[PDB]
């Protein structure tokens, strides 16, 4: 969505205005300024700046990563079943019988 | 159509080097002037090596 473009600005009543304008057409028609434009703007950059099909996941596959939050669940209830398990010396001091 | 042919990236393609056809794609790559991406990605494509 160009339509705008870049400019040089000059103060009111500055005379120069003419001849800048004049000069810079003058550059654009001889080519020069193409010379400028490609200078710093080489095409054969490193890679393809445009395409995204950059895709990380193809084979679909569910893996280490993805699915082991899972685990935390079975984590869960090892840790309390261990817990409540350790409680058999707590209560068998007095649970009248063992 | 040669415009998905040539955005996607799964099928590698080229032609015979020396021919006609490379010779245009290089100059439809090489130039900077030229300006649809399909012409840099076949570039690209073939410049492999």
């Amino acid at each position: 969505v160009a339509d705008r473009g870049y400019g040089i600005a000059l103060q009111h009543g500055s005379p120069y205005r003419d001849v800048f304008s004049q000069r810079i057409l003058e550059l654009q028609q001889n080519g020069d300024m193409d010379i400028l434009k490609h200078k710093w703007w080489p095409k054969n950059g490193q890679c393809d700046l445009y395409s995204s099909v950059d895709t990380k996941q193809k084979g679909g596959a569910l893996d280490i990563k993805s699915f082991a939050g899972v685990f935390c669940i079975l984590a869960a209830g090892i840790v309390l079943s261990c817990f409540i398990a350790m409680l058999e010396t707590w209560w068998n001091k007095r649970k009248g019988s063992r | 159509s040669l415009q998905d042919l040539s955005k996607q990236t799964e099928i590698p393609y080229g032609t015979v080097l020396d021919s006609a056809v490379y010779e245009h794609v290089r100059m439809k790559g090489l130039n900077p002037f030229e300006r649809d991406s399909m012409y840099s990605q076949m570039w690209r494509m073939i410049n492999r090596s």
